[PDB]
RNA sequence: CUCAUGUUGCCAGCACGUUAUGGUGGGGACUCGUGAGAGACUGCCGGGGUCAACUCGGAGGAAGGUGGGGAUGACGUCAAGUCAUCAUGCCCCUUAUGUCCAGGGCUUCACACAUGCUACAAUGGCCGGUACAAAGGGCUGCGAUGCCGUGAGGUGGAGCGAAUCCUUUCAAAGCCGGUCUCAGUUCGGAUCGGGGUCUGCAACUCGACCCCGUGAAGUCGGAGUCGCUAGUAAUCGCAGAUCAGCAACGCU
């Protein structure tokens, strides 16, 4: 179905179904299922658009979307990178920044083994 | 080691035994309620204001004669190597090699 | 009744067994009664080691420095027995806990 | 990180600095040893000058760069590449 | 009365054995609830289908220490020594099967030097 | 950025 | 595999001029000519630095990989280029016999 | 074992059906010390081709062995500046063995979503003769005859 | 395996509380713990053997043929290593190569190598319910009962110098039940943005933990190569010390 952005999937119950958008986890899922009153051993094929419109309610009241969480993360990312902070330097320089291996390990913020 | 820093080692307990048995420890129990004065305390301040020193944090327990800053065993105040030796030459009380 | 009990500490078991039939026999001097050396379990405290300096941490060695125990719980605490049993003089690889 | 109850670390020799400064309503350069000190706004107009274990270097406060210990914008480490 | 024992690496458990039903008592449970494992009952049950004696005699004992397997063991070793205890005859028919045999497979000290008892680090040559 | 607030929290 | 040996240069503590960075990757070239089986040479440039020496001053542990068997060279003279050449021929021995036996 | 060998381990009985074999299935399919979870694999897995066949899959089973199950293998040796494969008799002991292993590895990476259809799916191919088991054994023959040139040294 | 043996531990025959329960009086009965001691020695039956060693089959026995594991490292080499555990012969310093201090670094990183851990999934992941282990450690230390906090933890201090109390009456893999249905997923957990907890004067450089969100590379791995013969390997967990607090997946 269609929700806040994400197509969502068919076979896929709910609390599994929620998590495919970026501010959501299952903790989260649960917490709102409970917050619905509707179950969660259900199926988005016989999901009705009352509890789509309620699902919505909920989570555009009390939580953040896709747009404003990136928005936030390139917020502290360019605040952090433009006040001249260790972290930034870190994230310009595609580093580790919170203490982390830099002689050995660390391709995962490097990239692949390209040989030298 | 260095004759220094087992002296200095030495001192700081001194200092330890003056200051972190009343003076370092009534304003950690100034600090560990809510009712505390933290609002406007400075007792943080005051602590500040007493020596590093204050703490055990700068200590160090170093072997009793030698000094080995390092593989120190509180057993026996003494380090690996002079326990060897000394368990050794049968000079520790019920100390023996095993097996089981 | 009235109880005490006595728990001694030591390192050599050849120690205890001596000190433990000499106080024993020292109860069983005023009729004082006893119940005997009740043997506990041993404590086995290990501080492994590393042989030589700068190296060689493969190889090792072990020890174990032991402690045998044993209760003998006194009853019958007549005074006069008590007089008599707090002022032996024993081999000194022993410590007492008289409670 | 330091907790809420016990509340910041705001070391007193640099306190008792800015006490004077703001005392005077004036501000000027200031040379501090202590990376470990955090911030208030307090500061934002004052100038400090902090060490990374060589020299000195002058650094000016703004507003966002509160909740953070100095040292973060003293650079401790160059590294140029290879 | 009847009380003997059984040992399977740090597996005690006392036995009495009542001439009763073959109805078991493992500490307040049965044999089903306790090692629902078929291959545990086998090993267990192996001295009545040797002696021909299941449903003949009772049992009450305590669980105490190891895991399963080795209380099995321990378990069917201490009946074993009550069978003998009840009559010799079947002894040689016993140990003939190896039914009494305190299992002398304990742990090994980990070592030094090693990852464990006998696994050496990765030796290599550089 | 919302810095009152955190020396609000902070105290 | 012809870049492909891994190149180790290394002193512990000697002035090392970087032009014996080009005798020893030259030198180290040299049988990279005539063994195409190789993949790691560890090597070192060690100096003991004790007064009234007995003869040798310096001091090398050369050793290589092959395909199972490793190789292993070491040599002890004067100075560098001695060193070199000493742990170059032994080296030689050992792979002239190792691709003797090879087949 | 310069000196010489030492014994086999004495198999038990199966508790159920009255066969080694069985153990035996179960301490080659065994992984990470889970016997007891061997054990219910094995016997959900006979029990369902027991209700695929309407008899005791103990048979079939034994058909299966005697399909994939053989008594001639390859045993190499260098020789000659050319290592020579050479036929060797197989004991049953190590006939029923390695039949069992290839039975195993080759159910492992089938396509019935479970461990426990997979190896019966397997045994029921090999009962009637289409498993890659019995595709592997026909490869072994393939090779033997292949190689039979090299039996007169008897080794 | 025998004798002795009874608390802080067993507790059958007994009695008494009966929800938390050996809980308490009571019995040394099985365990048990600690001490002493017989027992295995080709000792014995037989077959081979210079009839010698020695070995091949048997009995009993718990073990059978140096029962198993440890500890114990002949002379000596490798001018192996250690003038930084220590001590030491020589030369050097002494207004400094010494010495007291605050800050920083030893955690840098375009890469290579070596040791390991969790992963690449259905013998599986998630949720729920239920059971049995040994072992050690603990005083200006260990710490629950009741509750609050999502949970890290938070005041509180019973009770313990300790088979008593904290160590849940000591666990996890496992058993049973429900869902997921082969996938870059309910895999996997990195990396990163937040918000917090604790120890410390002090958590930026440079700490651990928790919650939230984030959800990457990775689909069993080349040449070749390491380890292992029995409670061994392979796997799950725990504990201790060095420790103020932690890199502890390490070590024992």
């Amino acid at each position: 179905a269609r929700l806040v952005g994400v197509d969502l999937p068919r076979d896929k119950r709910m609390e599994i179904a929620l998590t495919y958008i970026y501010g959501i986890g299952r903790t989260r899922s649960n917490e709102i299922l409970a917050a619905t009153g509707i179950d969660k051993n259900m199926r988005t094929k016989d999901l009705t658009d009352d509890q789509v419109t309620v699902l919505r309610d909920y989570i555009e009241g009390n939580l953040k979307v896709e747009g404003d969480l990136r928005r936030e993360v390139q917020a502290d990312i360019r605040r952090k990178i433009e006040i001249g902070c260790y972290q930034g330097l870190r994230h310009r320089r595609g580093l580790p920044v919170r203490g982390q291996r830099t002689k050995t390990n660390a391709r995962t913020r490097k990239g692949p083994k390209r040989t030298i | 080691a260095k004759k220094s820093k087992i002296v200095k080692n030495e001192q700081r307990r001194e200092l330890v035994q003056r200051y972190a048995e009343r003076r370092a420890e009534l304003k950690r129990t100034i600090r560990d309620p809510a009712s505390s004065p933290e609002r406007r305390a400075a007792a943080v301040s005051a602590l500040q204001r007493l020596p590093r020193d204050s703490s055990p944090v700068r200590l160090r327990n170093r072997d009793v004669v030698d000094g080995r800053p390092r593989g120190h065993l509180r057993k026996f105040g003494l380090s690996r190597v002079r326990v060897r030796e000394m368990a050794h030459r049968g000079e520790l009380p019920g100390v023996r090699k095993a097996s089981w | 009744g009235q109880k005490i009990r006595i728990r001694l500490k030591a390192y050599d078991h050849e120690a205890i067994d001596a000190s433990a039939r000499k106080i024993v026999e020292t109860v069983t001097r005023t009729g004082a009664s006893v119940v005997g050396p009740v043997p506990l379990p041993t404590e086995k405290n290990v501080y492994c080691v590393i042989r030589s300096p700068h190296k060689y941490k493969d190889s090792r060695e072990h020890f174990e420095m032991r402690t045998h125990k044993r209760l003998i719980d006194i009853l019958d605490p007549t005074p006069k027995t008590v007089d008599a049993l707090m002022r032996i003089d024993l081999p000194a690889s022993v410590d007492v806990n008289i409670q | 990180p330091r907790s809420l109850k016990k509340g910041p670390f705001v070391d007193d020799h640099l306190l008792k600095k800015v006490d004077v400064q703001n005392e005077k309503n004036t501000k000027q350069v200031i040379k501090t040893w202590s990376r470990r000190s955090t911030i208030i706004p307090d500061f934002i107009g004052h100038t400090f000058a902090v060490h990374d274990g060589r020299k000195h270097v002058p650094v000016f406060v703004t507003e966002a760069m509160v909740g953070h210990k100095l040292g973060e914008f003293a650079p401790t480490r160059t590294f140029k590449g290879h | 009365p009847i009380q003997t024992v059984g040992r399977r690496k740090e597996a005690v458990v006392r036995v009495r054995l009542v001439p009763g039903t073959g109805q078991f008592n493992l500490d307040g449970r049965t044999l089903e609830n306790y090692f629902p494992n078929k291959v545990h009952q086998q090993l267990i049950k192996a001295p009545l289908v040797t002696v021909d004696r299941v449903d003949q005699f009772d049992i009450y004992a305590h669980l105490d220490g190891g895991g399963p397997s080795g209380q099995a063991g321990a378990l069917r070793l201490a009946i074993a020594r009550a069978l003998i205890l009840v009559q010799p005859e079947d002894r040689p028919a016993l140990k003939k099967a190896g039914f009494l045999t305190r299992d002398p497979r304990a742990i090994e000290r980990k070592k030094y030097g090693l990852k464990k008892a006998r696994k050496a680090p990765q030796y290599s040559k550089r | 950025g919302q810095v009152e607030k955190f020396r609000r929290r902070y105290g | 595999e012809r870049p492909h040996a891994e190149v180790v240069v290394k002193g512990r503590n000697v002035e090392v001029p970087d032009h014996f960075r080009t005798y020893v990757s030259e030198k180290l070239s040299r049988l990279e000519r005539f063994d195409k089986t190789i993949y790691l040479f560890d090597v070192e440039l060690d100096h003991e630095r004790n007064r009234r020496q007995r003869k040798n001053c310096q001091h090398v542990e050369i050793t290589a990989r092959g395909r199972g068997p490793v190789v292993r060279g070491e040599a002890c003279a004067d100075s560098f280029y001695t060193a070199f050449e000493s742990a170059v021929q032994k080296l030689e021995g050992r792979l002239r016999r190792a691709k003797d036996r090879r087949k | 074992p310069r000196k010489g060998p030492a014994p086999k381990r004495p198999l038990v009985n199966d508790p159920v059906y009255g066969s080694q074999l069985v153990t035996q299935l179960v301490n080659k399919v065994l992984l990470e010390g889970k016997k007891s979870l061997a054990e219910r694999i094995v016997y959900g897995a006979l029990e369902q081709a027991r209700e695929k066949t309407g008899t005791d899959p103990v048979v079939t089973l034994k058909r299966a062995l005697d399909n994939v199950k053989p008594a001639l293998e390859v045993r190499s040796r260098r020789v000659g500046g050319a290592t020579y494969q050479v036929p060797v008799e197989v004991r049953p002991d190590r006939s029923t063995t390695l039949a069992l292993r290839w039975l195993v590895n080759f159910s492992r990476q089938r396509r019935e979503k479970t461990m426990v259809e997979r190896l019966a799916n397997e045994i029921l191919d090999a009962s009637n003769g289409l498993g890659a088991s019995v595709k592997r054994r026909e490869d072994t023959h393939k090779m033997a005859e292949a190689n039979r040139a090299f039996a007169h040294y008897r080794w």
